[PDB]
DNA sequence: GCAGACACTACGAGTACAAA
């Protein structure tokens, strides 16, 4: 399981040995350090490396974290709710569970800790991309004004949502994604462990072949063929893909099969049943566009046309409430290209 | 002398940031006409506008520690960013309760060493946050009050700011921190943290920074602190900077052009998918193929014209929050078909 | 009855000369019901070239605007299930299709922009042409077959609710997951399916402690259990497997877990 | 300096409750015979001007005029905020701003400091024209204060006439009408219920209801209100204290 | 001065039914009503300044006689008019006794009546019906759909259209003759015109032009009244050329102090209200004007926006 | 204070009807209008800084005295657009006499573009009702905020943009109310950059006295103005212009780049003033002005946005260039 | 002095936002 063996400690982290160095360099001396900003591809491990930064930083009581709620009132009557994850020495805030709303939990809580006071403690944005731009420009005077009382951590997957102002106001560390021999040396290790017994050990390049750099994609995996084949991997194991990447390549054939008004139906009906399952819109896009572009029978016009409508309506998707009126148009723009 | 330790050790974006308006380093046209409204007590309405770490801020709170002194400014002295919330209740009953009252009674300290102005200056940071209305109720509260009330604004796009009020104000502009401006500034700070660095190394960060102080201070920190955890004693290099900069190296910069080259879509997308699994920011790399292909000269001017075009676009539509891999294979390919 | 009340003061002859002008001066005007505006709005005669002076834009216009809530959704869901009638020479019904999606698209933008911290209302004339009048247009013809609701409110409500237990789940299995609410279901949940549902179907009802324990691994509660069998898609999907485990499996595994 | 001391700290409690209700913002002019209040309400109809004398306060000393501004929600709660049997003190420094209100009582030693930061009020007029009205009226104030209230209820405008020894309030409205008539009488038994009334010329003007109901708020202060009317002629009810006054200028309504 | 004379608006405001010009056949209904009697419940729609307040009021004065002062009730926007008026002062008096005329009734004229809250009309529906014996009530609205539809049926709707330019003539003669002012026929034209059948407009243009250069003429009426914004925002629609758009938008438009907001809503307003341009073409150039309109409501109001915009219809327009 | 210690848009703000310039007919007519009595209800629409407010204070200076703030009811819709406003203060005031002196009232209301609808259509009979005895000025900067019903009973007075004379003798007054002196090519740029808004070149005259090293003996020079304001000159925008339009792609990069960081020119004056030059250009064929004008449309945008200003900037060269590669 | 008794003010939930 990813759960059983996470790195609790810089000295422990295995892949990109520069960033480790670089987080240690930060470390040194941490009455001087800038407020953070982790970007990189999601899967990459940022957050490890935050909490070992941390770590090093404060004791090692860094993992001992609690749940806490703390209600909270909009500028309606309506009643708020956010689970705060805290540890003594740092706390971790993700907008991304509430709505529009972020706002204030940014404005008020933070300002409360700042209020409150080894002389900073920390405060991990997990979900900053989901930041509104109203809720990142309330942070901006919150993040100079109190700097000697709270110094912020700020995990993201792409820079772009994130407006200009905080980019300029916090150090950018780069997470590179783990290449695919660090991968297999981590599976190699997951697997003497946990004691699966492997054929060979092409099965486990073929792994971080098939997770993109995601290392929680390939561990995950890596448990699921052993569920699959008696804890005993084979030359031959499938490699198991989630259930939505699956629906999205049968709604890829089924667009390139069959370029129809009455073939859209069965589409809005198929993203209907993937956006009331939890799954969000921008992702749906992403892997329907490059799946669409991975099949071989479209030539190169198509391919061209086809990222630049998913450009477009991505943009659009990136600027709208409803996630379906963007991912249809998409789709019938394709169907049309084709 | 607690306040000296605590500045001492702090972030250097903080640690120096201008106590007094002579420590501007290149923003003379609005500290000059603040200079000499020293002398006299007719400061106009202010509107701040220019791009983020340009020295707004600081030039506005060292025009109010000259003007009133430091125990002074907190009576006479109100500040208001988008951290707080700035409807139109909060402008007419906050500001407009700190408008009608009197001017704080100046102490004998105070009027010998200060010059003390009578009136106080209502510092609206990020002004371009409030909603039109607000501004519009501003509009009058600054005018019928303006005799014991001045009102600054500071916004990053003075498009944001509805015409009256920008009409009221006077506009100062805070220009572009290039390095020909700031690298006196630069220099100094790293002197003053004994930062030993190569000829060119602090006019490549204000480069990098590309207009703003705050990421060239942010960048000189970080690679101080690389240096000093080092400890070899040597400088810090270019090639470190860039590397602490989120700079594509020029080897990974020259394969996407040959790539680009060559216009197969199914090769671009490949090289950009493993692109991709490294952090390198998309507006990083249209920044870097905009400088290599329109500096060039083996490039027709028909194609810079089409390729400026495209750049501008994938530009735009990265700044609206969208979805970097897409866009930036959209790009590429199109490059491509040029 | 008050009609005739006032005329007959005047005209005491109410006659088929008449009728037109009393008609035109006494006609009720009703907010029709979002069927009949969804029914009117994707109608061929009415964007046709003798239908539009009848019924000029501005009519359309204030079509929308009788209900400002609901025709924008029901434009979307019914645009799509009309034989066109007003297709230009050279154009199929997927090119008028496609192009209806895009200006739906660019009338949630403007929808968006109007209904949110801006409340920029005044674009609402303009959001009546790009989200519904616009495509209609485009696809203006006669009615294949019925016209039906808005499936967007209903979609819309089962999003929340499951977003909502994913939030629950999330944040029960937060303590040891380093991961995000997306995530979590994208990755996690079918791997924990394998390690919960699975060795109920293969290994049988011996398999109750193993799953308690990593129930117990993560504060998993019976009630998280169901929320996460609900959350899979397409190949898949549990409803039929949670009824073929035998009815003596899952009443061990409540009482064990209680 | 100011450091005026009110014997009867409720008297200021009070003159402020006459007007609180009418007009919010008020400068309080302290010069060397006293402190003089003028102030407008915001729909510009009713006008309010205290003259508080120098025999009023048991110490008062003003060095230069001073202008204080001030919000009347606030000072009310502030003089709500001390004790009945407690001594007033004003204090203003040189340059006006954040008057201290200080109440004492030292039969039981007990301070009560309190501050109110002044506000600026640009509205300085400070003029009233003394005019010879058309009729001089005096009545109890009980008597004038329960007149209004209950003519008050049947409509929002209240009608009175003055006439050659008659005195008549009228309110028509849409439940009823209503007219009270009164003659002036000199009672020598008790002086205090007696009505005098000297008329040169018969008045008939109307007033809003609201208006008279806040102007007979300053009943509370003296047992007996003068009423002066003229034709087309801001209407003085006055309350007269032990040392000087409490004037109210009201706006008839145009016919 | 002190004094000021009375506006021509209100000083020649028809008192007597026979005076109001327009909308003959209504006008000759409610003369016969007012003749006979038995007034129904009404509801008077229509534009701003075509006499609706007038003809009600006429009609209440003529209905009821010497008893107006009590018979009739005034209810204004200005007023609080919410459900409480209804259960309080309406009902009251509605109830109330009063002895009139064997025809007539007491009359409630509840004016500006499209902003009545949804509370109280509704709870007018039953103080409507129950006490209609004694009581008529009458709106006036510009808007008859915001009156809800079981009001609406309760009572007879009469609906009052634009003054035609013959009839405001006619009354602007008459006002002439009766004030002795000096006119020419083109002066008198182009206050109908500028007026676009709103008498109110066209009867105080007359008398601003009489106070501020004493003769009706043609010029002194333009420079006191502009030229219809829409009518130069038409022009410069259908253009043409796009350099002779350009030019009226800079010299009609910007030079003269119009702000950007105003052209483009007008802009939409009359590409929406045009007719000889195609519905698709209209439709087309309306998205241009929305996404323009949209630049200039987020903070971007320059004329190089506005010239795109342009440039963008041109463009459609030249396929 | 003294009301030296203000600000020059402030400080000199007119006092009499005398002292407003540019808008010679309104203030002819109003003058005429209340001196013969029949003063209409107003409707002041124009500009920002075209002395709207100004020009009814001054009026009710005039008709009132000296007197003014206590028998004018001047509301700033902005603060009060409530329909409680228009129950309680306006209406209680227009019933009423006055406390003071006998005559008319007047009601200015400032900014009441921002009134609500329920209030305006509120006020539209309370202006109506009290016509004997009151009149009603409404000021707005934008009328389609405006309900149509409060545009009828009020009559209109367009304000027209500052032109140069009126602007110039304004500026002509403030230079010997001081000790300053204008250079005549300084006084152009001034009214060029003015747009019509006297608040404009009173700020600039402010900023451009502080600059000087030392007033009553130095002059105010072209540079001065461009420099204290920031606003590109004619010969930078020229000699961009020229770069672009007849030269290879890099010297027109280098000279953008160069112009722009020598003065700090910002990229959207270099922008507006070169679509003004162009405009003033003669083109032969359509397109060329279509696409260029469109273009320069999305930078604009896309600038207020911001973003990475180099690749802006190379979008306005490109621009440029293809559509004067349009005229061949 | 001490307790209700209406009457005013503060709080909270629901609804509509345009154009002619
Ligand atoms: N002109 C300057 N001179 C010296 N240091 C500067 C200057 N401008 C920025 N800095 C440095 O950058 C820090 C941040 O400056 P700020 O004034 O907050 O920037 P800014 O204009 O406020 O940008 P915002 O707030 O995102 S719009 C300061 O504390 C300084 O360390
Ligand atoms: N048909 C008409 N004949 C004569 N005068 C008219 C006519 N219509 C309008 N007027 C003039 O315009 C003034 C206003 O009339 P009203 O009836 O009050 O306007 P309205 O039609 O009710 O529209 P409102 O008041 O905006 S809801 C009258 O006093 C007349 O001076
Ligand atoms: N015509 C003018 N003559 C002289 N000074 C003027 C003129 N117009 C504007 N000013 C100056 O500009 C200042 C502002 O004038 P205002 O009348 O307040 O502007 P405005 O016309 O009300 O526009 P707003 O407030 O944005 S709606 C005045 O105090 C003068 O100093
Ligand atoms: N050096 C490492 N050794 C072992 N596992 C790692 C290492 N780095 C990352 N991982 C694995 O990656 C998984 C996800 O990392 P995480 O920090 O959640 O990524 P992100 O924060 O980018 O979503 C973790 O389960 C962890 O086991
Ligand atoms: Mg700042
Ligand atoms: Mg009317
Ligand atoms: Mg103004």
């Amino acid at each position: 399981w990813v759960d059983k063996y996470r790195p609790k400690s810089l000295n422990a982290l295995s892949h990109n040995e520069e960033l480790t160095n670089f987080l240690k360099s930060l470390s040194d001396q941490p009455r001087d350090l800038p407020h953070l900003l982790l970007y990189g591809p999601n899967g990459t491990g940022k957050k490890t490396r935050c909490m070992a930064l941390l770590e090093s930083i404060f004791g090692p009581g860094v993992y001992r974290l609690k749940i806490d709620v703390r209600q909270f009132v909009t500028a309606s009557n309506r009643k708020l709710e956010l689970n705060v994850v805290s540890s003594p020495y740092h706390l971790e805030i993700t907008p991304s569970d509430m709505g529009n709303n972020d706002r204030i939990v940014i404005q008020e809580l933070l300002k409360e800790v700042a209020q409150m006071e080894h002389r900073y403690k920390c405060v991990i944005i997990n979900e900053a991309n989901s930041l509104t731009k109203d809720a990142q420009a309330a942070l901006r005077r919150t993040m100079e004004k109190y700097s000697k009382n709270i110094r912020l951590i700020m995990v993201c997957d792409s820079m772009s949502p994130i407006i200009a102002p905080i980019k300029s106001r916090c150090l950018l560390i780069r997470c590179p994604a783990p290449s695919d021999s660090e991968i297999s040396t981590i599976l190699s290790d997951v697997v003497t462990n946990e004691r699966i017994q492997l054929e060979t050990k092409d099965i486990l390049k073929r792994i971080a072949q098939a997770s993109n750099g995601n290392l929680r994609v390939s561990l995950l995996m890596l448990e699921s063929m052993a569920l699959n084949n008696e804890l005993a991997l084979k030359s031959s194991s499938p490699i198991i893909k989630p259930d939505w990447i699956i629906v999205i390549h049968k709604l890829t054939r089924k667009i390139v099969k069959e370029r129809s008004v009455n073939s859209l139906i069965e589409c809005r009906a198929v993203l209907y049943d993937l956006l009331a399952h939890c799954i969000p819109a921008n992702i749906i896009l992403k892997e329907l566009t490059f799946s669409l572009l991975d099949v071989e029978t479209l030539n190169t016009t198509n391919k061209s046309s086809i990222i630049e409508y998913s450009s477009v309506f991505d943009e659009r998707l990136s600027l709208g409430n409803k996630a379906i009126f963007h991912l249809e148009g998409f789709i019938a723009k394709v169907m049309c290209c084709l | 002398l607690a306040a000296e330790q605590s500045l001492a050790q702090q972030p250097w974006v903080e640690k120096y940031r201008p106590k007094n308006l002579d420590e501007v380093t290149a923003q003379d046209h609005a500290v000059t006409v603040l200079k000499k409204t020293l002398k006299s007590a007719n400061l106009p309405h202010m509107l701040f506008y220019g791009p983020p770490g340009t020295g707004k801020t600081s030039t506005i709170l060292a025009l109010t520690k000259e003007l009133y002194g430091p125990d002074l400014m907190k009576s006479r002295i109100l500040e208001l960013n988008a951290s707080d919330e700035r409807g139109i209740s909060i402008v007419r009953e906050k500001v407009k309760n700190f408008a009608r009252l009197t001017v704080s009674k100046p102490s004998k300290h105070d009027l010998e060493n200060y010059p003390c102005p009578p009136y106080k200056i209502i510092i609206l940071d990020e002004a371009d946050s409030m909603t039109a209305d607000a501004q519009s109720a501003l509009r009058r509260t600054m005018e019928t009050y303006s005799g014991v009330t001045r009102f600054c604004l500071i916004c990053n796009y003075v498009t944001r700011i509805i015409d009256p009020l920008a009409s009221r104000c006077s506009k100062f502009r805070f220009k572009a921190l290039d390095a020909s401006n700031a690298i006196d500034r630069l220099r100094f700070i790293s002197e003053q943290e004994n930062v030993k660095c190569d000829d060119g190394v602090l006019e490549r960060i204000l480069d990098i920074s590309a207009g703003d102080l705050r990421r060239g201070i942010t960048l000189l920190q970080s690679a101080s602190k690389g240096a000093q955890y080092l400890g070899d004693g040597k400088n810090i290099t270019s090639t470190q900077v860039e590397e602490l900069a989120g700079v594509v190296p020029h080897d990974i910069l020259i394969e996407i052009v040959e790539k680009v080259k060559s216009g197969d879509f199914d090769e671009i997308k490949k090289y950009v998918n493993t692109f991709m699994k490294s952090g390198w920011s998309a507006a990083s790399v249209v920044n870097q193929l905009h400088e290599y292909y329109i500096t060039n000269d083996n490039f027709d001017t028909n194609f810079k014209n089409q390729i400026s075009w495209l750049l501008f676009t994938t530009d735009s539509r990265l700044n609206n929050g969208t979805n970097e891999h897409i866009q930036l294979l959209n790009l590429l390919v199109k490059i491509s078909q040029l | 009855i008050n009609l005739l009340s006032t005329i007959s003061t005047t005209t005491k002859t109410i006659n088929h000369e008449n009728i037109n002008e009393i008609s035109k001066a006494w006609e009720k005007n009703i907010a029709l019901k979002p069927f009949d505006i969804a029914h009117k709005m994707l109608d061929g005669q009415i964007y046709s070239d003798i239908g539009s002076r009848n019924f000029t834009l501005n009519d359309k216009i204030a079509l929308y605007f009788d209900d400002f809530d609901f025709t924008p959704l029901m434009i979307q869901e019914n645009y799509l299930s009309t034989r066109p009638s007003v297709l230009k020479p050279g154009q199929s019904h997927l090119e008028a299709v496609a192009e209806a999606a895009n200006c739906i698209s660019l009338g949630d933008i403007v929808e968006k922009k109007i209904r949110s911290s801006e409340q920029l209302w005044s674009l609402l004339p303009l959001h009546a042409v790009l989200s519904s009048v616009y495509p209609a247009s485009k696809v203006a013809g006669h009615m294949a077959g019925r016209i039906n609701f808005t499936a967007w409110l209903g979609q819309n409500s089962k999003s929340a609710k499951y977003y909502r237990l994913l939030q629950e789940i999330h944040y029960h299995t937060r303590l040891g997951t380093s991961t995000d609410k997306i995530g979590l279901r994208l990755d996690y949940l079918p791997t924990f399916r394998k390690r919960l549902l699975d060795p109920f179907l293969k290994q049988g009802a011996d398999a109750i402690s193993s799953v308690i324990e990593v129930m117990d691994d993560y504060y998993l509660t019976k009630e998280d259990w169901d929320s996460i069998m609900e959350f899979f898609v397409g190949p898949d999907v549990t409803t039929a497997i949670i009824k073929k485990i035998p009815a003596t499996v899952k009443s061990g595994f409540t009482r064990k877990y209680n | 300096m100011l450091e005026a001391k009110f014997e009867e700290a409720s008297l200021f409690k009070r003159i402020i409750d006459g007007f609180k209700d009418c007009v919010q913002l008020v400068n309080f002019q302290c010069k060397e015979d006293g402190i003089i209040a003028q102030a407008v309400d915001d729909s510009r109809v009713l006008l309010v001007s205290l003259e508080i004398g120098v025999e009023a306060f048991q110490e008062y000393r003003c060095d230069h005029p001073v202008t204080l501004g001030m919000d009347l929600t606030s000072l009310s709660k502030i003089l709500r905020c001390g004790n009945n049997t407690d001594t007033l003190t004003l204090i203003a420094d040189n340059t006006p701003d954040s008057i201290i209100l200080l109440f004492e009582d030292t039969k039981k030693d007990r301070i009560a400091e309190y501050s109110l930061k002044l506000m600026d009020i640009d509205a300085d007029f400070l003029k009233i024209e003394e005019l010879q009205y058309d009729s001089t009226l005096s009545l109890p104030s009980s008597e004038f204060s329960k007149i209004v209230r209950d003519l008050s209820q049947l409509s929002d405008s209240i009608n009175i006439m003055i006439t050659k020894e008659t005195i008549k309030f009228v309110a028509d409205g849409d439940i009823g009408s209503g007219s009270v008539i009164i003659k002036p009488f000199v009672d020598m038994e008790h002086p205090e219920t007696s009505i005098k009334l000297e008329m040169d010329q018969p008045v008939d003007l109307t007033f809003g209801a609201k208006y008279l109901l806040d102007i007979i708020k300053g009943s509370s202060l003296s047992d007996r209100v003068g009423i002066r009317l003229s034709s087309e002629a801001p209407a003085l009810f006055q309350f007269d204290l032990k040392s000087g006054f409490l004037q109210f200028f009201l706006a008839p309504k145009f016919n | 001065t002190l004094s000021l004379q009375l506006p021509w608006v209100e000083k020649y405001r028809p008192q007597v039914l026979s005076d109001i010009v327009g909308n003959k056949e209504t006008i000759d209904r409610l003369q016969q009503i007012a003749k006979d009697g038995n007034m129904p419940h009404m509801i008077i729609s229509g534009m701003p300044g075509i006499g609706k307040t007038t003809s009600v009021h006429c009609l209440a004065h003529e209905l009821l006689g010497r008893s107006y002062a009590d018979g009739v009730l005034e209810l204004n926007a200005s007023d609080d008019r919410g459900i409480d008026v209804v259960r309080n002062q309406i009902k009251h008096f509605a109830q109330k006794k009063l002895h009139l005329p064997p025809g007539k009734h007491k009359i409630v004229i509840l004016d500006e009546a499209d902003s009545m809250t949804a509370g109280a009309q509704q709870a007018l529906r039953r103080t409507m019906e129950l006490y209609s014996n004694s009581t008529r009530f009458a709106f006036a609205c510009n808007q008859s759909n915001k009156i809800i539809e079981p009001l609406q049926s309760r009572c007879a709707i009469l609906r009052y259209s634009k003054l035609s330019d013959e009839d405001v003539l006619k009354r602007l003669l008459q006002i002439i003759k009766l004030e002795d002012v000096k006119y020419t026929n083109d002066g008198l034209e182009a206050i109908i015109f500028t007026a676009e059948g709103d008498m109110r407009q066209a009867i105080n243009n007359l008398q601003s032009t009489v106070a501020g250069h004493g003769l009706v003429n043609a010029d002194n009426v333009f420079k006191i009244v502009d030229s219809p914004h829409p009518l130069i925002v038409k022009k410069m629609l259908l253009a043409s050329n796009l350099e002779d758009s350009i030019q009226i938008l800079r010299t009609d438009l910007w030079k003269k102090g119009y702000s950007s907001i105003d052209i483009v809503t007008t802009s939409f307003r009359v590409t929406k209200n045009l007719a000889q341009v195609k519905e698709s073409v209209r439709l087309e150039m309306i998205k241009e004007i929305g996404l323009t309109h949209m630049r200039i409501l987020e903070g971007v109001g320059t004329y190089l926006q506005l010239a795109s915009m342009l440039a963008k219809i041109h463009k459609l327009n030249n396929k | 204070r003294s009301k030296e210690n203000l600000p020059w848009v402030e400080k000199y703000r007119p006092e009499t009807l005398d002292e407003v310039y540019g808008q010679n007919e309104v203030i002819t007519t109003v003058r005429k209008f209340v001196d013969e009595g029949k003063l209409p209800h107003l409707l002041f629409y124009g500009p920002p800084g075209t002395g709207k407010t100004s020009t009814i204070v001054a009026l009710a200076r005039e008709i009132y005295g000296k007197n003014y703030s206590n028998m004018v009811l001047e509301l700033n819709a902005s603060d009060d657009r409530g329909i409680d406003v228009v129950r309680n203060q306006i209406k209680d005031f227009a019933s009423t006499r006055q406390i003071f002196s006998k005559g008319f009232k007047l009601i200015i209301l400032d900014e009441a573009d921002a009134m609500t609808n329920a209030a305006q259509n509120a006020l539209r009979r309370v202006i109506e009702r009290y016509t004997k005895n009151t009149r009603f000025c409404v000021l707005a900067n934008y009328a389609h905020k405006l309900t149509p019903a409060l545009l009828s009973r009020c009559t209109r007075f367009r304000f027209q943009p500052l032109p140069q004379e009126a602007i110039e003798r304004r500026i002509a007054n403030v230079l010997v109310h001081e000790k300053l002196k204008l250079s005549p090519n300084a006084e152009k740029a001034l009214i060029e950059l003015s747009n019509g808004d006297m608040r404009r070149v009173l700020n600039v005259l402010q900023s451009c006295k502080a600059t000087l090293d030392n007033p009553d003996e130095d002059e105010i020079s072209d540079d001065v103005i461009y420099e204290c304001c920031g606003a590109p000159r004619p010969s930078d925008l020229k000699a961009v212009l020229k770069s672009i339009l007849e030269d290879d792609w890099g010297t027109a990069h280098y000279t953008l780049n160069k112009v722009r960081s020598a003065k700090g020119l910002a990229l959207i004056d270099l922008i507006e003033g070169i679509v003004k030059i162009l405009e003033d250009y003669e083109l032969q064929n359509e397109e060329t002005r279509v696409h260029l004008l469109t273009k320069l449309a999305d930078i604009e945008y896309s600038i207020s946005k911001g973003g990475n200003d180099q690749i802006q900037g190379s979008a306005v060269i490109g621009a440029i260039k293809a559509s004067f590669e349009n005229e061949t």
